[PDB]
DNA sequence: ATATCTAGAGGGATC
DNA sequence: GATCCCTCTAGATAT
C-alpha cells in the first residue's frame, strides 16, 4: 500500500561540471526527480516522499552533531508531495560548492526514513540516490549500513551519469557518457555500490543501478513503489470432475489518465454555474418537448421499430450461470493465429496463494500443452452479469514461474468478410529486381537487432516495449507549467522525450544511400 | 468470385460454426 | 462503391407445375420458394437492413405493376425489408398458405418472359438510390417456358441480353421437377453466369437453396477504410496506405428511444446555460479545469487538445526488428490492416509490395510510430508482413498486406507477485498429456457465435414477427461435460490420485 | 469494491 | 452537409 520514498540527491560542485554537448549531470538528476515527483503528485498516490541533498554549502540534518555528516542538508521531511516540492525541484534548488561522502548521506537518509515513520504505516521502504561519485568517502561504516538496511527492509537504487555497461542525445538510445571518463575516485565509488548492490539483493542487484539518461526513458524510478494488481479468484475446470483453483491476474492493460478535465465558467473558474441538460423532441416539425417519463425503449428491425421496455429485456436478457473459467478442449497451436486476438487485456493465470496441489496440477497442465504444442480453448467470464468470451489459454513458462495466458478469442460475428485484390498476381504493380534489391539493401540497413557474435542471442536495439508512454509526462509538464506560471503558453516538448521515441543514430545513419536509392528507383507522385 | 456469398454481394459466406467437435 | 446498395428481385413462377408435388414428405416447390424468400428476407434484415428486396410472381390471373402487363403481379416494390413483408410473405406459407395464394391470385395462365424481365427492368429503374448490383432470383422448374412458341422465347432472349447490358444479373435457382430439370434448353443463353459449370439434367433441386435457407446472422459491414494515412520512410519516399479492421468486437444494436403512445423516434438535443439567467453557454466562455487536492489549473480546450499533440497523423518508419522479438503475450488492443491506396499518391502500391515481398522473404516486421489522426498521442506499432492464403476452393482466406499490431508501452505491463516454482514429476506430466491428447479438436476463428448477440437477435425476430415463443439459440461455447466425461474415463481419477492429496478439494 | 457494461460527444469516408 | 462507424471520454452500477 502507502510507501514511504527518499530521494537522495548530489548538488556539490563536482555534480556542476559538464562536457561540452553533454548536459551537466546536475541537470539529468534534476529532470529525473522532477519527472518521479510529478508522477507521484499527478496521479495523487499516497506514497510519502523525502528529499536529502548532500553536498550543499549548509548542513541541517539530525545527525549534525559537529563535525560529522557535515554539507548534507534534508530538503524534505516525509510527507505527501506536493507542488512546493517541485517548485524547490525546479528552481529552489541551486548547486554547492562543497563534497560530501555518499555513504553519509545513505546514514542520513537511513535515519529520515527511520526516524519519521513512526506511528505511521508503510508497506515499503526505498531510497534512491542520485550522484556521479566523483567525492571521497570512507568505507568505515559499509557494514553497519548493509546490516541496517537489511534489518529494517529497505530497498536501494544507485541512479549515475553514465551507464553500468556519436553524439550524446539525453535520453535516447545508444552510447551514454563516454566509458573511458569514468575516473579512478568513479570507479572506486562503483565498485563499492555493485559490492553493496550484491549483498543486499543478490545477481540481480546489478540491474538496479541505472544512468539519467536510461532512467529518463524507463519506469524504473517507479519499480519498486508500484502496487501490483488484485486476483481474479476461479476454477480451472476440464470436465465435471476435474477443477484447479486458480488466481488471474492482468498483465497487459492499456492505461489512461484517470483525472478527468472538468469544465466550468471562463469568469467564476467554478463548475456549479455550468450543468449539463437533454432535452427530448420529436423528430417531427414544431420541435414538441417531451418529458423522460413519456418515453419508452424501442428497437429497430429493418424499416419497422419495435417497442422493446428495459423490463422486458432484462427478463429476455441471456442469462450466464455466473462466473466461470471452463476449458472447452486443446487444439494446436498453429491453428490460432495471433492476428485473431481480441479484447482489450491479457490475463495471467496461476494457481492459487499458497496452494501447493493447485500449483501442481497447473505446471502439469502447462508442461503437457508445451511438451505437446497445444493450447487450450477456455470460456471465461469475469462475472455473473458479464458477457461470456471464448480464449486462448497458452502456456509460458519462464526460468522462474509459470503462468496460462489468456487472451480472448474472436466470435464468428466479429469477423469481417471483405475481400481485397491479390498483390503478388497483379501485373502492373510487380517490382523489378533492382527495386527488390533497393528494398533488400534498405531493410539491411534499418535493423533495429543486433545479431550478437559468440551466441545465438539477438539484442533489441530499440526495446519499444520499455518506453513509457510519452502522453502522461507530457501532460504533468504541462500541468506543473501552468501551476507554477499560470501567465505563459504551454511548453515545447521536451528533448529527452523526442530522444526516446526515435530510433537510435547508427540506424539513421546507415539508411542515406539505401533510402536515396529508394527514392530514386520508385516514383511517387501525389495525384492532384 | 469464389466463395461469394448470395445474399451479401462482395462478402465471404458465412459458413455455419459448428463449435468443438473431438475427433 | 460504398454508398451503394444491393437490389434483389425473387421471381416466383405461379405455374400449376410449382403447385404440384412427388411426395406428400416432400414441399412442393411454391412453399419452398417461399421459404427461401422468407429466410432470404430474416437474414438481410440482421444483416443488410439498408438493401432493396422485391418479390414478383408471373403467371398468375390477376395483374398488378406500374405497365398492366398481363399475368403480372408485383407483390413488393424495391424497398428495406420489414417485418410486415415478412408476414405478409407468410400467409402464403406451407399448406392452406398455397390455397390463399391460389384464391387471392390466379394461376395456370400463359406469360411472357419479356415482359415478366421488362417488368423487373421498370422496378429496377424506378426507384432513385444508387447501387451496386441489381440481382434477379428466378424460381422455377420448367426447362423450357416458351418450348412451344419460338416467337415468345426469343423476344426472351433479346429481353435477357438487353438486361445483361444493362447491368442487370439474372441468376436460377430451380426446384425439382419429375423428368430433370436439365438446364441449358432454354435458360443457357440468358443466366449471367459465365458458364452452365454443371450441364448435367440436375434431378434434385438443392443446387445452392440450402446456402439460402442457412441463417447465419451476423452484420456484415461494408468495407471502409479507418484512416486513409500516409507512410513515411523518412521524409520524402511517403506512400499512400489504409488502415482497417479484419476483426471488430461486434456490439449489441443501441436501443432508440421513442414516444410512449405514437412509437416515433425521438429526438434528443444537449444544452448547457449558466444557472444565473439561462442563457446558452457558447463554447468560448468556458475553460477546462483540474483541482489537484489544493490548487485549481485552469486550462483552455485549445490547450488541452495542443497538450495530446505529438506528430502529424500517418506512419513513421523506426526500423526492422526481427519477427522473433515481437512476444505472443505482448497484446494491447487488436490489430488492424495495412493495404496499399493508389489513388493518393501514385507508385504507392510497388512499393508496398516490395516492401511486403522482402519482409515475408527475412521474416522482420517494419516497426513504425502510429498515430491515427491529430491531436492523438502516438504509439508503436509493428507491420507484421502477412501473405495471401488461398484455400483449396482459392478464396481469399487470408488478404495480402501488413497486420498493425499494437505494441504496449512500459506503464501498460503491470508488475505481478512474486510466486514460487511448483515443477511436477513426469509422471503427473504424461498423465495430463494424455488427458490433453483425449480431449484434442480442430480449431477454427469461425466456430462459435456470440450467445449474446444470437438470443437479443431471436428476441427481436419474436417480438417483431409476434411469434408464440422465441427460439432459444444453441450455446457452442458451454463445454460438452457430458461428452468429456465419456471421453476421459477414469483418467480424471488416475490424475486426481497422482497430483491431489486425498484429504484435497 | 474494482471492473464491466452501458451510455453519450467527435473525426474522417463518402457521398 | 449527412449518416454510419469507431475510438475516446465520461458516467452509472451490480458482483
Amino acid at each position: 500500500n502507502k510507501a514511504a520514498v527518499v530521494l537522495c540527491m548530489d548538488v556539490g560542485f563536482t555534480m556542476s561540471n559538464s562536457i561540452p554537448g553533454i548536459e551537466s549531470p546536475f541537470e539529468q538528476a534534476k529532470k529525473v526527480i522532477t519527472m518521479f515527483v510529478q508522477r507521484q503528485v499527478f496521479a495523487e498516490n499516497k506514497d510519502e516522499i523525502a528529499l536529502v541533498l548532500f553536498g550543499t554549502d549548509g548542513t541541517d540534518n539530525p545527525l549534525s552533531g559537529g563535525d560529522q555528516y557535515q554539507n548534507i542538508t534534508v530538503h524534505r521531511h516525509l510527507m505527501l508531495p506536493d507542488f512546493d516540492l517541485l517548485e524547490d525541484i525546479e528552481s529552489k534548488i541551486q548547486p554547492g560548492s562543497q563534497q560530501a561522502d555518499f555513504l553519509d548521506a545513505l546514514i542520513v537518509s537511513m535515519d529520515v526514513i527511520q526516524h519519521e515513520t513512526i506511528g505511521k504505516k508503510f508497506e515499503k521502504r526505498h531510497i534512491e540516490i542520485f550522484t556521479d561519485l566523483s567525492s571521497r568517502f570512507s568505507k568505515s561504516q559499509l557494514d553497519i549500513i548493509i546490516h541496517s538496511l537489511k534489518k529494517c527492509d529497505i530497498s536501494l537504487q544507485f541512479f549515475l551519469p553514465f551507464s553500468l555497461g556519436g553524439p550524446f542525445r539525453l535520453g535516447g538510445h545508444g552510447p551514454s557518457f563516454p566509458l573511458k571518463g569514468i575516473t579512478e575516485q568513479q570507479k572506486e565509488g562503483l565498485e563499492i555500490v555493485k559490492m553493496v548492490m550484491i549483498s543486499l539483493e543478490g545477481e540481480d542487484g546489478l540491474d538496479e543501478i541505472y544512468s539519467f539518461s536510461e532512467s529518463l526513458r524507463k519506469l524504473c524510478v517507479f519499480k519498486k513503489i508500484e502496487r501490483h494488481s488484485i486476483h481474479w479468484p476461479c476454477r480451472l475446470t476440464i470436465g465435471s470432475n476435474l477443477s484447479i483453483r486458480i488466481a488471474a491476474y492482468k498483465s497487459i492493460l492499456q492505461e489512461r489518465v484517470k483525472k478527468t478535465w472538468t469544465v466550468v465558467d471562463a469568469k467564476t473558474l467554478k463548475k456549479e454555474d455550468i450543468q449539463k441538460e437533454t432535452v427530448y423532441c420529436l423528430n417531427d416539425d414544431d420541435e414538441t418537448e417531451v418529458l423522460k417519463e413519456d418515453i419508452i425503449q424501442g428497437f429497430r428491425y429493418g424499416s419497422d421499430i419495435v417497442p422493446f421496455s428495459k423490463v422486458d429485456e432484462e427478463q429476455m436478457k441471456y442469462k450466464s450461470e455466473g462466473k466461470c473459467f471452463s476449458v472447452l478442449g486443446f487444439c494446436k497451436s498453429s491453428q490460432v493465429q495471433r492476428r485473431f486476438f481480441m479484447g482489450n487485456q491479457v490475463l495471467k493465470v496461476f494457481a492459487a496463494r499458497d496452494d501447493e496441489a493447485a500449483a501442481v496440477a497447473l505446471s502439469s497442465l502447462i508442461h503437457a500443452l508445451d511438451d505437446l504444442d497445444m493450447v487450450a480453448i477456455v470460456r471465461y467470464a469475469y462475472d455473473k452479469r458479464a458477457n461470456p468470451q471464448v480464449g486462448v489459454a497458452f502456456p509460458h513458462i519462464k526460468h522462474n514461474y509459470e503462468c496460462l495466458v489468456y487472451v480472448q478469442l474472436p466470435f464468428m460475428e466479429d469477423l469481417r468478410q471483405y475481400m481485397f485484390s491479390s498483390l503478388k498476381n497483379s501485373k502492373k504493380y510487380a517490382p523489378t529486381e533492382a527495386q527488390l534489391n533497393a528494398v533488400d539493401a534498405l531493410i539491411d540497413s534499418m535493423s533495429l537487432a543486433k545479431k550478437d557474435e559468440k551466441t545465438d542471442t539477438l539484442e533489441d536495439l530499440f526495446p519499444t516495449t520499455k518506453i513509457p508512454n510519452p502522453r502522461f509526462q507530457r501532460l504533468f509538464q504541462c500541468l506543473l507549467h501552468r501551476a507554477l506560471h499560470p501567465r505563459e503558453p504551454l511548453p515545447p516538448i521536451q528533448q529527452h522525450i523526442w530522444n526516446m521515441l526515435n530510433p537510435p543514430a547508427e540506424v539513421t545513419t546507415k539508411s542515406q544511400i539505401p533510402l536515396s536509392k529508394i527514392k530514386t528507383l520508385f516514383p511517387l507522385i501525389e495525384a492532384k | 468470385c469464389p466463395g461469394e456469398s448470395l445474399i451479401n454481394p462482395g462478402f465471404k459466406s458465412r459458413k455455419p460454426a459448428g463449435g468443438v467437435d473431438f475427433d | 462503391k460504398y454508398s451503394g446498395r444491393d437490389s434483389l428481385i425473387f421471381l416466383v413462377d405461379a405455374s400449376k407445375a410449382m403447385f404440384e408435388s412427388q411426395s406428400e414428405d416432400e414441399l412442393t416447390p411454391f412453399d419452398m420458394s417461399i421459404q427461401c424468400i422468407q429466410s432470404v428476407y430474416i437474414s438481410k434484415i440482421i444483416s443488410s437492413d439498408r438493401d432493396l428486396l422485391a418479390v414478383v410472381f408471373y403467371g398468375t390471373e390477376k395483374d398488378k405493376n406500374s405497365v398492366n402487363f398481363k399475368n403480372i403481379y408485383v407483390l413488393q416494390e424495391l424497398d428495406n425489408p420489414g417485418a410486415k413483408r415478412i408476414l405478409e410473405l407468410d400467409q402464403f406459407k406451407g399448406q392452406q398458405g398455397q390455397k390463399r395464394f391460389q384464391d387471392m391470385m390466379g394461376h395456370g395462365s400463359d406469360y411472357s418472359l419479356s415482359e415478366v424481365l421488362w417488368v423487373c427492368a421498370n422496378l429496377f429503374s424506378d426507384v432513385q438510390f444508387k447501387m451496386s448490383h441489381k440481382r434477379i432470383m428466378l424460381f422455377t422448374n420448367e426447362d423450357n417456358p416458351h418450348g412451344n412458341d419460338s416467337a415468345k422465347a426469343s423476344r426472351a432472349r433479346t429481353k435477357a441480353g438487353d438486361l445483361r447490358d444493362t447491368g442487370i444479373f439474372l441468376d436460377l435457382m430451380h426446384l425439382k421437377k419429375p423428368g430433370g430439370f436439365d438446364i441449358s434448353l432454354f435458360y443457357r443463353d440468358i443466366i449471367s453466369i459465365a458458364e452452365d459449370e454443371d450441364l448435367r439434367v440436375h434431378f434434385e433441386e438443392s443446387s445452392k437453396l440450402e446456402d439460402l435457407l442457412r441463417k447465419v446472422r451476423a452484420k456484415e459491414t461494408r468495407k471502409r477504410a479507418l484512416s486513409r494515412l500516409k507512410l513515411k520512410l523518412n521524409k520524402d519516399i511517403v506512400i499512400s496506405v489504409g488502415i482497417y479492421n479484419l476483426v471488430q468486437k461486434a456490439l449489441k444494436p443501441p436501443p432508440i428511444k421513442l414516444y410512449r403512445e405514437t412509437n416515433e423516434p425521438v429526438k434528443t438535443k444537449t444544452r448547457t446555460f449558466n444557472t444565473s439567467t439561462g442563457g446558452l453557454l457558447l463554447p468560448s466562455d468556458t475553460k477546462r479545469s483540474q483541482i489537484y487536492g489544493s490548487r485549481q489549473i485552469i486550462l483552455e480546450k485549445e490547450e488541452t487538445e495542443e497538450l495530446k499533440r505529438f506528430d502529424d497523423p500517418g506512419l513513421m518508419l523506426m526500423g526492422f526488428k526481427p519477427l522473433v522479438l515481437l512476444k505472443k503475450h505482448h497484446y494491447l488492443r487488436p490489430s488492424l490492416f495495412v493495404y496499399p491506396e493508389e489513388s493518393l499518391v501514385i507508385g504507392s502500391s510497388t512499393l508496398f509490395s516490395a516492401l511486403l515481398i522482402k519482409c515475408l522473404e527475412k521474416e522482420v516486421a517494419a516497426l513504425c510510430r502510429y498515430t491515427p489522426r491529430r491531436n492523438i498521442p502516438p504509439y508503436f506499432v509493428a507491420l507484421v508482413p502477412q501473405e495471401e492464403e488461398l484455400d483449396d476452393q482459392k478464396i481469399q482466406v487470408t488478404p495480402p498486406g501488413f497486420q498493425l499490431v499494437f505494441l504496449p508501452f512500459a506503464d501498460d505491463k503491470r508488475k505481478m507477485p512474486f510466486t514460487e516454482k511448483i515443477m511436477a514429476t513426469p509422471e503427473q506430466v504424461g498423465k495430463m498429456k494424455a488427458i490433453v491428447e483425449k480431449l484434442r479438436f480442430t480449431y477454427r476463428s469461425d466456430s462459435f457465435e456470440n450467445p449474446v448477440l444470437q438470443q437479443h437477435f431471436r428476441n427481436l425476430e419474436a417480438l417483431a414477427l409476434d411469434l408464440m415463443e422465441p427460439e432459444q439459440a444453441v450455446d457452442l461455447t458451454l463445454p460438452k461435460v457430458e461428452a468429456m466425461n465419456k471421453r476421459l474415463g477414469s483418467l480424471v481419477d488416475e490424475f486426481k490420485e497422482l497430483v491431489y492429496p486425498p484429504d484435497y478439494n
